[PDB]
RNA sequence: CAUUGGUGAGCAGCGAAGGAUUUGGUGGAUUACUAGCUAAUAGCAAUCUAUUUCAAAGAAUUCAAACUUGGGGGAAUGCCUUGUUGA
């Protein structure tokens, strides 16, 4: 199916998905492919957690976690029903955010799961990692964007986005930009200290499906 | 000419016709119109999938095609149709009468060029139009200024520019002025194409002897002259890949690929064509890739490809030669024998004169193998003795399909032209099965028959001779000599029972099969030439040489119907997929549709060009026909399948609707004696006397829910006198003692209407309404039609006001009309009669 | 439920039981579908049973 | 003898798609998978189309004037059917997931939602001919964002407005010149929209969401364009809008929910005029009649419809299909009705000539594996595998008897005395033939015998033996009357698991794994002849299988057969593609008839595409459910490997094709088959099919014609039967008067007495003329008597449907005659009051 | 004496400028053929930008939300619910 991108953190490995159940990752620069499996399940996304060595995949119900050649080492028994994965990689902890309404962290080195948080708005429409923070900003159906963490079971800031559903968001690199585009064809420059939108760009003529910022500031939108 | 029953739907199996076609691209993609006789038909190229074909044929042949974007400009005999879709959006009338031969359009204009060197230059009315409509000027080239014109090209960045190429120079024309601006030195050949070369100001000119001229028009000098030797250039073009490459087509069957910066020929692709069908008529790179587009005469078109270089740092010099890469093809010569290959009309069989047998599909034009002639190995050990040089086999006179046996052993069986045996094919694999089938008399197989269950292959030899193949392991079980003149015809039952031949003696033998006797012997007048088996009803037919058809029962074994209209030969015909008509097609052009039941021809159609087989669909919905000249299967369909045909005789005229539409209405009442019941359904009565507890059981299990709020009168609220309609008819029945418009109307109401109006009578006062309700009642059985419906309001009478009638009874009036009543019921006992004898009778009969 | 279906309804039947159903004089035609058709007119019990 | 054709599709009423009403609103167009069945309501006529897609439908439409037919399958393909002649005109290919069509109500043009594309076509007229290419485009607008789930035309043809999953909809003028007038767009919901209807003066749009929310919209002031003015809501909570309906003349909105609920509003102002529930799954499709008067509701779990009169509250039918549940068949002695018992545990008895149930019976606790009446049609026995064996009476609708073993086995078989007094059944449990008593409920005997299960059961009617035939490879014939209880075996080649006997009782015909059909004769042992049944079998590749279907030998053999009332011919069908039709005498196959096209289920093809396979697996066996936007949608309550037991959801495969069951009819010249997508009805037409008998040139409507006015009645009639055309039958039989009746069929010869009798069987069950009818069956019961008393065995599906007639419609009208006759009686007779 | 076992040496017979077995690649079919792109009533297709903006319309369950859990025991500290103190 149509596939779905993840570099490495070093820009040295690619993750590809497939919506069916092709699942490769692989070298990309000297042209080699370190693990290919073909899942049945319909796979939604996958990161590699902390190396090109191991890597989790959001598959049809649970969360599986595969090793540098296909081993499946781990299923997430308690991950049920996620679309949307992270890893916040200075404090070893898996993201994933789902269909259920709920938002949970796992310590990926111990086992061991830190939080399960109840978002109480239904099924999450986006969510990007604050990286100079750690802090997730999820997107809800609402319009609303929700910055978390995992020791408040609440959310640490509550921001009205876009009317109806957001549909992605975007953080840049030093912590201070937020980019999101909802589908009332708009997208927001929003500024996160002191949280105050800078700039509202109001009808862009198909709705925006991605957004993505660089390291020199360039904002991508698709 | 007309027909009215069949209708032309398609004429299928054609790919080119030699009339050079055009490629227009779309976006970044490309499709190719090739003309086909009056069609046209608008291939893609990626895949050569049919994308469209033109709806309406034109009245006469297509001469010049060419493609813009969207539309297609088609110029025919004195007209430019420019069609989109095809659909013709736009029709462009000369005012002339001599035929067009040239089309180019650029820019705002069209320029056409009709054969006595005329060019007329159309142009856009509004410069945001799609094509040119209205008239602007018409050129002309006199004999002193050029001799007839070969083509008519345009040039990039050419402002108003046409360059007219014609057999002695190349002239330029300015076409909003209309003013001649140059004319070159004229050549010392004469000139056969031109080509715009895809760099500036250079048009390359192909010769009748072996030249390609490399012609400049800034300066109007020969760049270049690259000579062919001994061939006659029919087609030129270049590469725009980023290699440069030119491909110049002969009118031999060649083409040959020069390299033009090393001065090289890089290879020569040899007899791609048929030299005899013009050779190589048209051929095209597509713009920015390394496949060539080549279409020849002899119905085809190819399109190759220039693999990569297999080398690293040379590149260029090394060019791989072009390999194959997709085609589409079909029949060269025209069409021998045609078969319906199975039940759902997907497969059509084809056997043509060029000894092909193609396989067609009446679904999808790109589901048409061709069926292989490649021999098995055999099975006793011997080698096969033949040519060396492969070649094909002679041509098809007699073809036998049985999908019984399929994907397991052989299950087609066909006869050559002039030998001695015959074929066993495979419709599975598509191509030639293992076994071969002799005569054992010296004989040709003159005719070949299969039975129903796919076991056994009957031979019919020119000496008598029936020999009978299995086909599982192709051995010879039996050989039946009853004829000694040839064998025309062999057909075996249904149930294998009966084996009926025919044979140019003027003789029918028919055959026992699970024994081995003969049957019978009937011997007809002239001699016969063909025989058709209808299985389903037992029923052969016969086209004998005083020319007629003589139907056949098989059982009862005679002659039942001699068709008889014929003028001359009978080439085909063929049996209704349920035994009702007879097509038949014969030599003095025309096709006769001959009704069986009745006897007479009530259909026929005259032909253009004479016919040669006919068959109609296994299913009922399609003819397939096709004549002497033409190389593809004429397809008709059915307006019979679709409405209701007259069956009378027309033939002589040209050349009781009951009956003929034969159906018949029934008889609404026999006589005016016997009973009948309502035309209707018959679950009326029963719902009328049920008509409470079947409601009851309809309506749910719990209460729904509803508001508070709601309009009373919701049902009138639904947006967009004195007395009731059914009592004042009543009334002035009873004021007239006439009461058949109540019983009409009564007839007409609803199962609820009926109810309702019968409760609602009135019953306190010396009861009127009831006494001419039931003196209606009584009319109406008199009247002895609707029997249950009367019967079952007077019962609804008797279960609503029965109690008011037994209280006020024996009063006078109702007194008299029950009696009434009761005198009509009496006489009406006589059914039960009637039904009692029946079933008492019928189930003594059954059961003891 | 779950057994059966597990194990393809192959099994083996319920040991036995009984219970001492009632039931109530009806008309079969509204005893039987909803529908606008009808097959049977007697009553639900037998008169020896009423 | 053997031309038949798909008449009828039995047992299913609507699996899944769109429900459309006739113009008028008499008829109501309903989608099985391929096909469409149309039920006439009120004249009780049902019929479904021979055509079939190559997967399920998802869209029908019917022009208004009731001439063309638009049925879409999933995935694009098209079918544009001539309607009044039941036959296909063209084909074409939309590319997307089509998810609705709707014709104008002009009748011109026709819409088309598919993909996030709005497509308009012109239709082609029905006066003519058949085109290579008869769809003319008109237009494609691509306004929208997301898949278009919902199209409606204005009242005048000059306006759509669709609803998509953009959570948005939209308005598009049909003319170019009127884009400006409307070319508009309606936000404001919040999870789909899922329908925009305008009101009965176009100048209100009402909208309404999956969310729960309806909008209505009007063109007013706070230079002013198009506001919301109200905001009603359902107040459902885990409920959501599945499928919505409006009918503006009389300002009705029905909705139905994924509860099961439907609920029918007012709206100009939202009030709740009804609140039902249709069941307990979810409710897939509604529509309502011209008038507006009936509302047609669709499930597809469980696969029912129920169309609903709504100002009485009164459901005019309410019916439930079944798929891939039908485990037995049985006809009543009568072509009236059809008796399936079904994995359910339940048995039906469906109508035939109106498709409809009229009963079901639910006392089985487990699946009900066979089903048999007596030899009468007012008591039927069922045999199931809880262990039990019961009767049911088909008057009072009670089960009177309920008949076990003693160790709970579980039962598979069962066979029923002629002479209605013995109840025997077969199991694979145990091997012995448990019989019991059917008046007096006690068990009689355990016929033991058979090494390894039971297959079969049947009584030999005319001379009452027992037939049984089991896995021992062994027929064994039991006399078990008369105070000797003798057996008798015969070993066949392998292990036999169909059973029939002759209507003589003279032969046995059993049906092996082997592929043979083998007919034995009962007095001597002795077998008289086998069809070798295996090379016309069409066996199925299925998706998951990793060897060929030449070499799968999963489907090459029978597993019911059914021997013809004549005892000329047999029906045969197994767990594959093909149903067979041989012939005894001869020992050769008549036709072969294939069941079903349907790419949809597993063993219908044999060759797959190798562009759906890949290097990985099969695209065709990758779980496209967890792509799906709905929970209960994307749960899977599957069980591993599993089969044959449960919902169509607890087994993880596609479902197979296979036939259950076949009988042939006791009355016409039909037969029944039981499969996976129903119950198949194939018959025959002596109307179109030209088969004569003993012809010759003299012979000719024409000259039948001159002797009817040439007053030769006999001789009119004879030549009419041998032309076999059955309007000219029907001329001379309605020509002859009252008078000459019983010289005619007294002189009439005995090789036309059996078409003479077919055809009054045929005509009188639908005619209007009683008397007459009656008066020739007296006339020829009364000549020849002996003649069919002898022959009992030619006429017997002649005399049955002559029964059929005089009980069913002469019968009735002799009982309302007589109640009003002593009801007048009493009446008139008896004293008066006070 | 047989081999319904292997490995070889020769015939009879078949037999047109040879024959047999294995195998890599590409093309066409495997469902029934209405042309490409886009911001789409048209435009592009050698281009969408030095019109790409404005106007309009558009904000319920005051948060209803895991219908999504292998079986038993518990749950300090967490989390959820209810009450309480103090601002």
């Amino acid at each position: 199916g149509p596939y779905h991108i993840k570099y490495a953190k070093n820009g040295t490995h690619l993750l590809i998905t497939g919506r069916k159940g092709h699942v490769a990752s692989m070298d990309w620069r000297k042209g080699q492919l370190r693990a290919e499996l073909f899942l049945n399940e319909t796979c939604h996304s996958a990161t590699y957690l902390q190396n090109e060595q191991y890597f989790a995949v959001a598959q049809k119900k649970y969360t599986f976690i595969y090793d540098h050649e296909g081993t499946e080492l781990h299923r997430l028994k308690q991950h049920i029903e996620a679309r949307h994965l992270d890893f916040l990689p200075y404090h070893y902890l898996l993201v994933t955010a789902g269909e259920t309404g709920w938002l949970k962290y796992h310590d990926v080195s111990t086992g061991q799961l830190v939080s399960e948080l109840r978002t109480k708005a239904g099924p999450t429409m986006a969510m990007a990692q604050n990286p100079w923070n750690a802090v997730m900003h999820l997107g809800h159906s609402n319009g609303t964007v929700s910055l978390w963490s995992p020791s408040m079971p609440e959310p640490l800031v509550k921001l009205l986005s876009a009317r109806g559903p957001v549909n992605s968001i975007a953080i840049d690199r030093s912590g201070y930009y937020m980019a999101t585009t909802g589908a009332d064809r708009s997208m927001k420059i929003w500024d996160i200290r002191n949280f105050k939108q800078l700039h509202s760009v109001e009808s862009l003529p198909t709705p925006g499906t991605n957004v993505s910022i660089s390291d020199t500031g360039l904002l991508a939108l698709s | 000419k007309n027909s009215k029953i069949f209708s032309p739907f398609r004429i299928i199996g054609n790919v080119s016709n030699g009339v050079p076609f055009a490629t227009g691209t779309l976006g970044s993609t490309f499709y190719i119109v090739t003309c086909v006789g009056k069609t046209f038909q608008i291939y893609d190229a990626n895949t050569l999938h049919l994308l469209f074909v033109s709806e309406k044929e034109t009245p006469s042949s297509i001469v010049a095609l060419s493609a813009h974007f969207h539309y297609v400009y088609a110029a025919y005999e004195n007209k430019v149709g420019i069609y989109k879709r095809g659909i013709e959006e736009h029709l462009l009338e000369l005012e002339t009468d001599a035929n067009v031969e040239h089309l180019c359009i650029f820019g705002d204009y069209l320029c056409a060029s009709t054969d006595d060197n005329s060019i007329f230059i159309y142009k856009k009315s509004d410069p945001q139009d799609k094509y040119p409509s209205e008239f602007y000027t018409k050129l002309t080239v006199t004999e002193i200024q050029g001799g007839e014109i070969v083509s008519l090209q345009h040039l990039a960045t050419y402002l108003n520019k046409l360059t007219v190429v014609t057999k002695s120079n190349v002239l330029l024309f300015n076409v909003r002025t209309g003013k001649l601006v140059f004319t070159s030195n004229e050549f010392p050949d004469q000139i056969t194409t031109a080509e715009p070369a895809p760099v500036l100001d250079i048009i390359a000119l192909g010769t009748v002897t072996g030249e390609v001229i490399m012609f400049n028009m800034r300066k109007g000098k020969r760049i270049r002259t690259i000579k062919i030797p001994q061939s006659r250039i029919s087609s030129l073009s270049f590469r725009t890949d980023g290699s440069s490459h030119l491909s110049v087509g002969t009118s031999s069957g060649d083409l040959i690929f020069y390299d033009l910066d090393r001065r090289s020929r890089i290879h020569v692709l040899k007899n791609i064509h048929r030299e005899s069908y013009g050779g190589v008529t048209q051929a095209t790179f597509l713009n920015g890739q390394p496949i060539i587009v080549t279409s020849g005469g002899d119905n085809s078109l190819k399109e190759y490809v220039f693999d990569p270089s297999l080398s690293q740092g040379s590149g260029d010099v090394v060019v791989q030669p072009p390999r194959y890469l997709r085609s589409r093809g079909g029949h060269s010569q025209p069409p021998s024998y045609i078969a319906f290959a199975d039940s759902q009309s997907h497969f059509m069989l084809s056997a043509s004169k060029d000894r092909s047998l193609w396989s067609f599909s009446l679904r999808k034009d790109a589901q048409s193998q061709e069926m292989s002639q490649r021999l098995h190995k055999k099975q006793d050990g011997g080698r096969v003795g033949g040519s060396t040089i492969k070649s094909k086999f002679p041509e098809i006179v007699a073809l036998a399909i049985e999908n019984a046996r399929i994907g397991e052993w052989e299950n087609i069986i066909t006869a050559h032209k002039d030998e001695k045996f015959a074929r066993t094919w495979d419709m599975r694999n598509k191509r030639v099965g293992r076994w071969t089938f002799d005569t054992t008399d010296d004989g040709f197989v003159k005719s070949v028959a299969m039975s129903q269950c796919g076991n056994f292959g009957f031979i019919g030899s020119s000496n008598g001779s029936i020999t009978i193949y299995n086909m599982q392991s192709g051995i010879l079980r039996k050989k039946y000599k009853l004829h000694k003149r040839a064998v025309t015809g062999i057909s075996l039952d249904g149930m294998n029972r009966k084996m009926v031949s025919c044979g140019l003696d003027g003789i029918v033998g028919f055959y026992d099969f699970n024994k081995s006797t003969l049957l019978g012997k009937l011997k007809l007048d002239a001699p016969i030439t063909a025989m058709v088996y209808h299985r389903s009803s037992d029923l052969f037919a016969l086209a004998l040489d005083d020319l007629s058809i003589v139907v056949i029962d098989a059982v009862t074994q005679r002659v039942v119907r001699q068709l008889w209209g014929h003028s001359n030969r009978i080439t085909a015909f063929d049996f209704s997929p349920e035994g009702r008509w007879i097509v038949s097609a014969s030599l003095d052009s025309t096709i006769r549709t001959w009704d069986l039941p009745t006897g007479g021809c009530i259909d026929g159609i005259i032909v253009d060009n004479v016919a040669t087989n006919v068959k109609f669909s296994p299913n009922g919905d399609l003819l397939a026909t096709t004549h002497v000249t033409g190389n593809g299967i004429c397809i008709w369909t059915n307006r019979a399948q679709f409405k209701t045909v007259s069956t009378r005789t027309i033939d002589e005229s040209e050349f009781l609707n009951d009956i003929d539409f034969n159906t018949y209405t029934s008889l609404e009442q026999i006589d005016k004696e016997l009973l009948t019941l309502s035309i209707g359904p018959r679950s009326k009565m029963n719902t009328l006397l049920h008509l409470d507890v079947i409601r009851k059981r309809s309506k749910p299990k719990e209460a729904p829910k509803k508001s508070e709020k709601l309009p009373f009168f919701l049902q009138l609220s639904g947006e967009k006198g004195f007395e009731s309609h059914f009592t004042k008819q009543l009334r002035e029945g009873s004021q007239s003692k006439d009461y058949s418009s109540l019983l009409a109307t009564l007839i007409n109401f609803s199962p609820a209407a009926v109810d309702l109006e019968i409760r609602s009578l009135n019953s306190f006062e010396p009861f009127d309404e009831i006494v001419w309700f039931i003196d209606a009642l009584t009319q109406g059985l008199k009247s002895n039609k609707n029997f249950e419906l009367y019967e079952t309001f007077m019962s609804l009478l008797f279960k609503a006001h029965g109690d008011v009638i037994h209280a006020n009874n024996k009063n006078q009036d109702i007194a008299s009309a029950l009696q009434n009543w009761e005198d009509v019921h009496k006489k009406e006992d006589r059914l039960d009669d009637l039904v009692k004898f029946c079933m008492g009778v019928a189930a003594f009969v059954t059961t003891a | 439920y779950k057994l059966d279906v597990l194990s393809s309804v192959h099994f083996v039947p319920k040991p036995a039981s009984t219970s001492l159903e009632i039931r109530v004089e009806t008309p079969t035609i509204s005893m039987e579908d909803a529908q606008p058709l009808y097959m049977s007119n007697a009553s639900s019990l037998a008169p020896q049973e009423i | 003898k053997s031309d038949f054709k798909f008449s009828n599709l039995l047992g299913t009423v609507y699996r899944q798609g769109n429900i459309t009403f006739s113009d008028d609103g008499k008829q109501l167009l309903s989608p099985v998978g391929n096909r469409v069945s149309v039920f006439d309501l009120i004249n009780n006529k049902s019929f479904t189309f021979e055509y079939e897609h190559r997967k399920n439908i998802a869209a029908i439409d019917l022009n208004k004037q009731g001439t063309l037919l638009i049925s879409i399958d999933e995935d694009g393909r098209a079918i544009l059917v001539n309607f009044k002649a039941r036959n296909v005109l063209h084909h074409f290919n939309f590319k997307e997931k089509c998810s609705a069509v709707k014709f104008s109500p002009d009748g011109r043009l026709f819409a088309l939602a598919s993909g996030r594309f709005l497509q308009i076509w012109k239709t082609p007229d029905v006066n003519k001919d058949r085109q290579f290419a008869p769809f003319v485009r008109h237009r494609v607008h691509a306004g929208h964002f997301q898949d278009i789930t919902s199209l409606t035309w204005s009242q005048d043809s000059r306006f759509i407005l669709t609803t998509s999953k953009d959570l948005s909809a939209k308005i598009w003028s049909v003319d170019s010149e009127e884009k400006n007038l409307a070319a508009t767009t309606f936000n404001g919901h919040r999870d789909y929209v899922m329908g925009a209807f305008f009101s009965h003066d176009q100048e209100k749009i009402y909208t309404v969401s999956k969310d729960g929310a309806v909008f209505v919209w009007e063109f007013t002031k706070r230079k002013y364009s198009w506001r919301i003015t109200k905001k009603h809501f359902f107040y459902a909570n885990q409920a959501k809008v599945k499928c919505v309906t409006f009918h503006p003349a009389t300002r009705l909105l029905a909705v139905g929910f994924t509860s099961g609920e439907f609920r029918l509003y007012d709206l100009p102002d939202f009030t709740l005029i009804q609140q039902l529930s249709m069941g307990q799954n979810p409710v897939n499709t509604v529509s309502v009649n011209q008038t507006g008067e009936w509302l047609a509701f669709g499930s597809s779990k469980l696969g029912q419809l129920l169309v609903y009169e709504w100002q009485s509250e009164s459901y005019i039918l309410k019916q439930q299909g079944h798929f891939d549940s039908t485990n037995s068949l049985a006809y009543s002695p009568d072509g009236s009705r059809v008796v399936t018992a079904s994995e359910d545990g339940k048995i039906k008895v469906w109508d035939i000539t109106s498709g409809f149930c009229l009963a079901t019976f639910e006392e089985h606790t487990s699946s009900v594996t066979a089903v048999q009446f007596a030899k009468r049609g007012q008591v039927m026995f069922s045999s199931s595998l809880d262990g039990t064996v019961r009767a049911w009476d088909l008057i009072r609708y009670r089960n009177f008897r309920t008949f076990t073993g003693t160790e709970r086995i579980q039962f598979n078989c069962l066979a029923v005395d002629p002479s209605g007094e013995v109840v025997c059944a077969g199991s694979l449990d145990n091997f012995d033939i448990h019989v019991w008593s059917v008046q007096t409920g006690q068990l009689l005997d355990a016929l033991s015998g058979h090494e390894g299960p039971v297959s079969c059961l049947s009584f030999s009617q005319e001379n009452s033996v027992l037939a049984s035939a089991s896995w021992d490879k062994t027929i064994r014939i039991w006399s078990i009357f008369g105070r000797s209880q003798q057996v008798e075996p015969i070993e066949v080649y392998s292990d036999v698991l169909a059973l029939s006997m002759r209507p003589d009782g003279k032969e046995v015909a059993v049906s092996t794994l082997k592929g043979q059909i083998s007919i034995f004769n009962i007095e001597d042992a002795k077998q008289v002849g086998n069809i070798d049944c295996r090379k016309d079998i069409i066996s199925g590749r299925f998706n998951q299988d990793r060897f060929t279907a030449k070499n799968s030998e999963r489907s090459k053999f029978f597993t019911t057969i059914h021997y013809s009332f004549d005892g000329m011919a047999i029906v045969a069908g197994g767990n594959n593609n093909s149903i067979c039709l041989y012939d005894v005498p001869n020992e050769v196959l008549l036709k072969r008839f294939i069941v079903s096209r349907n790419m949809a289920l597993n063993g219908t093809l044999e060759f797959l595409n190798s562009k759906k396979m890949t290097e990985a697996g099969s695209l065709d066996l990758i779980d496209d459910a967890g792509e799906n936007s709905d929970l209960e949608d994307r749960i899977d309550n599957s069980l591993p490997g599993s089969q044959r037991g449960g919902d169509l959801s607890t087994r993880k495969m596609r479902p197979e094709v296979r036939v259950t069951s076949v009988q042939f009819s006791p009355t016409a010249n039909a037969f029944a088959a039981a499969s996976t997508e129903g119950l198949l009805i194939y018959s025959t037409n002596d109307t179109i099919l030209f088969d004569p008998f003993d012809l010759d040139v003299d012979v000719t409507p024409h000259s039948t014609v001159e002797a009817l006015r040439e007053k030769q009645f006999l001789n009119a009639l004879v030549m009419a039967f041998r032309l076999n055309e059955e309007y000219l039958i029907n001329k001379v039989y309605e020509a002859i008067p009252i008078k000459e009746i019983p010289l005619v069929a007294s002189n009439i010869p005995a090789i036309y007495l059996p078409r003479i009798l077919k055809f009054i069987g045929d005509f009188a069950i639908e005619s209007q003329h009683i008397e007459f009818n009656l008066i020739w069956i007296k006339a020829l019961l009364s000549a020849s008597g002996g003649y069919i008393n002898e022959h009992k065995y030619l006429f017997s599906t002649a005399m049955r449907s002559i029964q059929r007639f005089i009980v069913r419609v002469a019968k009735e009208v002799v009982n309302t005659t007589t109640d009003n006759k002593y009801t007048y009686r009493f009446l008139v007779s008896t004293d008066g009051s006070m």
